[PDB]
DNA sequence: AGTCATTCATG
DNA sequence: CGTGCAT
């Protein structure tokens, strides 16, 4: 009927139960892919449903229902809300996901309601599911034991340091910034040619952080520190120009914000200094920002000290601020502050992936050669193999006689009984050009197997497409 | 010549008229006992034989509301039945004589054989005419209801009920605090059987007092054995006594305020039997149906009022807690004439059940679920507040928390009583997951900082099978092997949820004790607490990653 | 189809 | 205060 705990029992096995689980499987980004669970399955559901970038938007309700009933067995706002940012631009460098219709905007407005909107994964979030299909990578069953779903992805690009990810768990939290493709990829081949190399000389080809939003950077020495502790305060302020407007009034004119700032939020905050008379000279805020394009106008008053309101606004509002690093991610089950043991681990990854990939491959190439090889003899001696079907009782006769009467392996026998009658009309050279261009596929797998450099190779290839693919800067760096 | 006007003797209907001269003759012979088994049967025929163990023509007698050949002048069943047989054994013969209709003597009344020694008994058997009734068809239910609640008074007698028809049979014997039982027999009890004897000046008051969960009162009263159905002074007595008697146990070393009534009596069911002297003995109009002797009201008033000061002060158990039920009832009552959570239908501190549910969805299952009697449902909405990271500001400020300590009813912090509160079991029922598992901690840590007594008196718990025959245990699953695995309680029913966790027969739930209340305020302070980095350190020395 | 509040960590 | 998966 009733069973007596301790306080201090109870709150233990709870709090761990739950504790672990928000730091495994819920806020904080795999090391390898950059991507937190509920991301993941948004990424492979969608994938596994051919919603991909080359076919038609499917909607999002659709895509979400089957992402709760398939794999995350949690909410439909969570989730639709999480495919919902993968898709915002100026929340992610490289977005994942391309949906049509209301999904929000700076202005941080209610994106439409999943039954409205509609979506696909963009192509670049094609190149996070390479190879998915090869067992490359872990699978594990679903919460529901019906299914098998992926426990990290293949990553053909650096995402974590490419999109970013934030950030709280229990004892735990994580800010990483977003970073240009192009940079990250840059280190990682430096990394792959140099294994030991070091921040100042990794620096020379990631300078830090490019933010989707733009802005300026400041801080070249938190940057290092950020690389080397995973820890750093930078500054990130707004782009300005001023403009000279007639009987001697200025304009100070913001083009781009620091990132995760609502424009519209902003705006009214600058105003507000500017009802409240904090410090004198605005004499109106105008944000005019159209569909292509971010502007706001910050006018002042003739005789208006334009620096003096410029750096009270910096100051005051978050026209300008403080950026805090705090590169947490998941390594072997664990979380970790981290760069080196996070490139690292990437490096050790990609190894295991590509390995079993090759050897993925490398079976099927086998199984298919040994068939072929069966056939091109079975045609040296088909009178008598049809003879020998036509004298068997049955299937599993049939199979048995050519094993015994001409040394056919079970695999070869399955082959040439299953064959439709039409083949039968069917020249020994079209075969032999299979087995040869076999053979030469098996040769590259095997190599890549027995001898590390090739697979790096390949990996560095595969990235540097990727970069030639998807831009420049768009946040300038300072000292 | 009562064939006549049939109404006037019984009051003719369908069939309480039938069902009334039989309580005439049933009665009539138990007045004529009372002067030690009368038995009725009512037979295959349709007809009604009332016998007991000139007794016959004063036992022929009816229109007999009372107790404490020669006639048949007016035998009020002679004159409405069919026919009507009666037999008398007596001295050492046994005679036997009939009549038809109007209660004309079909014959004379004969020796019909010998009888054992003196040995004396009356029996009449007889069909009402369907003429003057309208139903002929005795019921054995109401005539059992009848001979029952009469048994009860009547010390020196037992009487007995079979049907032939049926095949069925009681008898009823009773050697006033039984009466109370019988009347709250499949109800809830707030207190204990309270008897009150007393003579006072010629009277004689008997009362015994049970309250139940239940809402409408419930008080018999009888003078003289009989029931007065109007109530009268001696109520009138019995209820002053109490509202005056117990208001005054408030107002002392209890709850008062300084600065009620029928809210005594809400579930208060009684049994109250006084004795007058018949000289007294004054009612009501033409009926005795309601005491009007006006000494009768202050001698129960007497007799009750004394033993139950005596009674409250004795234990301030029932006592107190008592009176505390009677401000519950004061409160919305009126709240009700101001009226111009899912709560327990009736209100008992003693077996009440307060379920707090994450989740409104699961939720409506609990409420659908539930036995609505003793059990009331609470929904949480979203993750509780932090108690220990907040401010005692916000946390009173918080719906979750601030309905908790109102539906409780206890108040919070040092200004709180475990004896004002509303439930015996305070019941968390989370989700089997991981943020049920954490919705329970941030309630544990609330009921610890802020209503300890409750934790420290084993008052709060924690409720489901995880195999489909069910299975707890990786265990018990390989027991039914000689298979659906159990997701949440969503894949749950109102029936399933009942069977499974809500059905204090059928159900598991953990005891919340506080043990080692330093070690356990290490542990709640460390894990919920403002600190970051105790926390981090007791999860990377704990917590098996792996 | 918006709106309301709460956890968790951090500067 | 605001962030983003959770309730
Ligand atoms: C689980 C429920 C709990 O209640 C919720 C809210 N309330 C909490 C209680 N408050 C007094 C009133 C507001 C809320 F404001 C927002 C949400 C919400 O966005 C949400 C979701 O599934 O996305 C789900 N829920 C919400
Ligand atoms: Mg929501
Ligand atoms: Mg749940």
């Amino acid at each position: 009927n009733i069973q007596n705990m301790s306080l201090e029992d109870i709150m233990g096995e709870r709090f761990g139960r739950y504790s672990k689980y928000i730091i495994q499987d819920r806020a904080l980004p795999d090391i390898r892919d950059g991507l937190k669970p509920v991301q993941r399955r948004i990424l492979y559901s969608m994938n596994k449903d051919s919603n991909t970038f080359d076919k038609s938007y499917r909607k999002s309700a659709k895509s979400v229902g089957n992402i709760m009933g398939n794999f995350h067995p949690h909410g439909d706002s969570s989730i639709y809300d999480a495919m919902v940012r993968m898709s915002q631009n100026w929340k992610n460098r490289e977005i994942l996901v391309e949906m049509h219709g209301n999904n929000g905007s700076m202005d941080g407005d209610p994106p439409a309601a999943m039954r409205y909107t509609e979506a696909r994964l963009s192509e670049i979030a094609g190149y996070l599911l390479q190879d998915i299909e090869k067992k490359t990578v872990p699978f594990a069953w679903n919460f529901d034991d019906t299914e098998k779903e992926p426990t990290v992805l293949p990553a053909a690009f650096p995402n974590l340091l490419v999109n970013g990810s934030t950030g709280i768990s229990a004892g735990y939290a994580t800010d990483i910034p977003p970073h240009n493709l192009a940079e990250v990829i840059d280190a990682a081949v430096y990394m792959i040619d140099h294994p030991t190399a070091k921040i100042d000389k990794l620096m020379e080809f990631l300078p830090g952080p490019d933010f989707p939003t733009g802005a300026i950077i400041q801080g070249r020495d938190e940057i290092k520190k950020a690389y080397e502790t995973g820890k750093g305060r930078v500054v990130v302020r707004s782009k300005t120009e001023i403009e000279k407007l007639k009987g001697g009034k200025e304009q100070i004119v913001i083009t781009e914000i620091p990132y995760e700032i609502n424009k519209a939020n902003l705006v009214k905050k600058i105003d507000d200094v500017r009802v409240n008379n904090k410090v004198a000279g605005i004499a109106e805020v105008r944000d005019e920002s159209d569909r292509d394009g971010l502007r706001i106008a910050i006018e002042l008053k003739k005789d208006a000290n334009t620096e003096l309101v410029l750096n009270y606004l910096f100051k005051y509002t978050d026209l300008q601020i403080n950026y805090n690093f705090n590169m947490v991610a998941i390594d072997n089950f664990t979380p970790r502050q981290v760069i080196v043991p996070i490139l690292s681990s990437y490096i050790a990854h990609r190894r295991e992936v590509i390995l079993a990939r090759s050897r993925f491959d490398k079976e099927k190439a086998e199984k298919r050669l040994h068939i072929v090889e069966g056939l091109i003899r079975v045609i040296s001696i088909l009178d008598e193999v049809i003879a020998l079907i036509r004298a068997s009782e049955n299937k599993a006769d049939a199979k048995e006689n050519l094993k015994v009467s001409y040394d056919f392996t079970e695999e070869q026998a399955e082959a040439i009984v299953t064959l439709q009658l039409y083949r039968l009309t069917n020249d020994v050279v079209v075969l032999q050009e299979e087995e040869a261009e076999l053979r030469e596929k098996i040769a590259m797998l095997a190599a890549i197997i027995g001898d590390e450099r090739t697979m790096y190779n390949l990996m560095k290839k595969e990235l540097r497409e990727v970069k030639k693919k998807f831009t420049p800067r768009l946040s300038s760096l300072e000292d | 010549a009562v064939r006549k006007r049939p109404g006037m003797y019984i009051g003719s209907t369908d069939g309480a008229g039938l069902h009334h001269l039989v309580w005439e003759i049933v009665d009539n012979a138990v007045d004529e006992a009372l002067s030690d088994r009368i038995d009725v049967t009512i037979n295959k025929d349709g007809s009604l034989t009332v016998q007991d163990h000139t007794v016959e023509v004063i036992f022929t007698i009816l229109h007999a509301g009372g107790k404490f050949l020669h006639g048949v002048g007016s035998s009020v069943v002679n004159a409405l039945s069919s026919w009507l047989e009666v037999e008398i054994t007596r001295d050492g013969a046994v005679y036997k004589q009939r009549f038809e209709n109007g209660g004309k003597p079909v014959t004379t009344l004969k020796k019909i054989g010998t009888a054992p020694k003196s040995k004396t008994g009356t029996k009449v058997t007889f069909m009402p005419d369907a003429t003057i009734f309208s139903t002929t068809d005795f019921k054995y239910n109401t005539i059992s209801e009848r001979l029952n609640e009469s048994a009860f008074l009547l010390k020196n007698v037992t009487l007995s009920l079979t049907d032939k028809r049926t095949d069925e049979a009681i008898e009823f014997h009773y050697e006033v605090q039984d009466f109370v039982s019988y009347l709250n027999e499949d109800k809830e009890i707030l207190t204990p059987v309270l008897y009150f004897e007393g003579e006072d000046n010629g009277f004689q008051v008997e009362v015994a007092l049970q309250y139940n969960d239940g809402f409408s009162d419930n008080i018999l009263s009888f003078v003289n054995n009989v029931r007065t159905k109007d109530g009268g002074t001696h109520e009138t007595g019995l209820k002053s006594a109490i509202t005056k008697v117990m208001n005054d146990y408030a107002r002392k070393t209890g709850l008062l305020k300084e600065k009620e009534g029928s809210d005594y009596r809400e579930g208060l069911a009684a049994v109250l039997s006084i004795l007058v002297p018949e000289e007294h003995l004054q009612f009501e109009g033409q009926t005795k149906d309601k005491l009007g002797s006006p000494l009768a009201r202050p001698v129960v008033d007497g007799i009750v009022a004394d033993k139950l000061t005596f009674f409250l002060m004795e234990n301030g158990e029932l006592a107190s807690n008592l009176i505390r039920k009677a401000i519950k009832a004061r409160d919305a009552r009126e709240a009700a004439r101001k009226a111009r959570l899912t709560p327990a239908q009736s209100k008992n501190p003693a077996k009440n059940e307060l379920y707090l549910v994450e989740g409104d969805s699961a939720g409506g299952s609990a409420k659908q679920g539930r036995d609505r009697k003793f059990q009331a449902i609470l929904p949480l909405r979203g993750k509780v507040i932090n108690t220990a990271k907040a401010k005692m500001a916000d946390i009173l400020k918080n719906e979750e928390i601030n309905t908790m300590i109102y539906t409780i009813g206890a108040g919070v912090g040092a200004d709180f009583s475990i004896e004002d509160a509303n439930y015996d079991k305070i019941i968390i029922m989370t989700d089997a997951d991981t943020d049920g598992a954490h919705i329970q901690t941030l309630l544990l840590t609330f009921f610890y900082r802020y209503m300890r007594p409750l934790v420290e008196a084993g008052h709060v718990y924690i409720a489901p099978p995880l195999y489909k025959a069910y299975a707890w245990t990786d265990g018990e699953l390989e027991e039914l092997r000689k298979l659906q695995r159990y997701k949440g309680l969503g894949e749950m029913n109102a029936d399933q949820l009942w069977e499974t966790t809500m059905n204090p027969e059928t159900r598991t739930l953990i005891r919340v004790t506080i043990e080692d209340l330093a070690r356990a305020e290490r542990r709640v302070n460390v894990l919920m607490g403002d600190k970051v980095e105790p926390r981090r350190k007791w999860i990377e020395d704990n917590v098996k990653f792996t």
